[PDB]
């Protein structure tokens, strides 16, 4: 038939590493091309690279291509992993007449090395308002996993990670907020598993 | 200078109401084809064209049609746009139709597109700013704001961050996508966080302003309106705060 096919849902990978997609397809055509694209969390979409069926390894900057023509495998190679490749990437086939077949895709998720963690949970105040407030999870290592919320209530959202560029400094953060009565950062995050160390503010 | 615009960029529509969606370029390219993505999977091609008055179908052109009058120009045509025909749009456009390995085939920003019954459920943002909290600032001696923005539906919005009235980048991250405020309602509003961090010091400066705007997308004055409530028109909400001296 005409399927492309990327096994890979979603992959973690530290930052600076390497990192290899896999892609397959099957087809009935025999001279063909494979187009790679990046779509950042923006949802903007970005041509890598172009692999031709009758031409040798395409490889172009921190990308490269291992075109195994049997098996139909075109794997894509990225070198020395940036923050900023995050995102989700696409494996292409198209043919001699712009006709074009996508698969479904791989979320890559790089991990940040975290030099001196701190956890904390802070509570933070309106500006404008009252009872209003958040609890910030924060400067965790990215190896901990923050958990959905199972209370349907409270409100989570999953990891974020910022870049204060002046600084060199990365750090992982979560938000959780609820209306209900007597929601306490404390008992946030307690479907998650949180450091033992983390630092909950006694005053 | 190279670039691929799509007219709208955000869209809600009435069911069964015609619409068009323009895509152009001015770089004078053969091929241009159009795409749509469903939340969670690839691109399915709907048309392309191998250049002017060329027209073949792809994977699904069903309720879709398309005209190539000229190379800049190569319209979406959705006779009667039905609920399965919201999804996420997208044109390209290639130099030539088999691009060689030095060039480039360049994507529009996408269209979301959104077909509904009927625009009742349609809500603008609420916005709220959240000062950094005192431990933060005595614990790490960095200070983390936190915006929100509540209440709206869809989740056609953009969010940005501007200190003293110019935007920034370094030290934000922003949630990939709105969560569901009631998951089980699919007309439920959507929620969007975001964090700003700056150092401890510049927060307690006095001077300096901070300001979350969320830019959401609507309806237009030509939609009409019947409700009692304000009209969700595109409009800009934004929350703000200043430092304080500790």
């Amino acid at each position: 038939a005409q399927k492309v096919t990327q096994a890979q849902s979603s992959v973690s990978m530290p930052v600076r590493k390497a990192v290899t997609l896999n892609c397959l397809y099957e087809t009935s055509w025999w001279s063909y091309y494979i187009f790679w694209y990046k779509q950042l969390p923006s949802k903007e979409m970005i041509f890598l690279i172009r692999q031709g069926s009758d031409e040798q390894n395409a490889k172009s900057g921190r990308y490269s291509v291992n075109f195994k023509k049997a098996a139909k495998s075109v794997a894509l190679t990225i070198s020395a992993l940036q923050l900023e490749d995050s995102a989700k990437y696409f494996c292409a086939l198209g043919d001699t007449a712009g006709k074009s077949t996508f698969g479904d895709g791989t979320t890559l998720t790089v991990k940040p090395n975290i030099q001196n963690p701190d956890p904390a949970v802070y509570q933070l105040r309106d500006s404008k308002s009252s009872d209003k407030s958040v609890c910030l999870f924060t400067d965790f290592d990215s190896q901990t996993n923050v958990s959905q919320s199972k209370d349907s209530d409270v409100y989570i959202t999953d990891k974020c990670v910022l870049d204060m560029r002046s600084m060199d400094f990365k750090s992982n953060s979560a938000v959780a907020w609820s209306n209900k009565s007597d929601f306490a950062c404390a008992n946030a995050f307690n479907n998650s598993i949180i450091p033992e160390d983390t630092f909950f503010p006694s005053p | 200078e190279a670039q691929v615009t799509q007219n709208p960029r955000y869209l809600i529509t009435v069911t069964g109401k015609k619409l068009t969606v323009t895509c152009s370029q001015n770089m004078n390219h053969e091929y241009m084809s159009w795409y749509r993505q469903d939340p969670g999977l690839g691109l399915r091609q709907i048309y392309y064209s191998m250049n002017v008055e060329v027209t073949d179908k792809g994977d699904v052109p069903e309720g879709y049609k398309v005209s190539r009058k000229e190379k800049r120009n190569f319209p979406l045509i959705l006779e009667s746009p039905s609920p399965n025909q919201t999804s996420l749009y997208f044109c390209a456009s290639s130099l030539v139709s088999t691009p060689l390995p030095k060039e480039t085939q360049y994507f529009g920003p996408g269209t979301r597109l959104l077909v509904l019954e009927d625009l009742k459920n349609v809500f603008p943002p609420e916005v709220a700013v959240f000062e950094p909290s005192e431990a933060e600032i005595s614990h790490t001696q960095k200070a983390t704001l936190v915006c929100l923005a509540t209440g709206f539906y869809p989740d056609h919005v953009e969010l940005s961050w501007w200190v003293n009235g110019k935007e920034v980048h370094s030290g934000v991250c922003t949630d990939p996508q709105p969560l569901k405020e009631q998951p089980a309602l699919n007309d439920s509003r959507y929620a969007l966080s975001s964090r700003l961090r700056v150092s401890a010091t510049f927060w307690q400066n006095p001077r300096n302003h901070f300001r979350c705007q969320v830019q959401f997308y609507g309806l237009s004055e030509n939609d009409e309106w019947t409700q009692d409530r304000a009209k969700p028109v595109t409009q800009i909400v934004s929350a703000e705060a200043w430092g304080r001296a500790d």
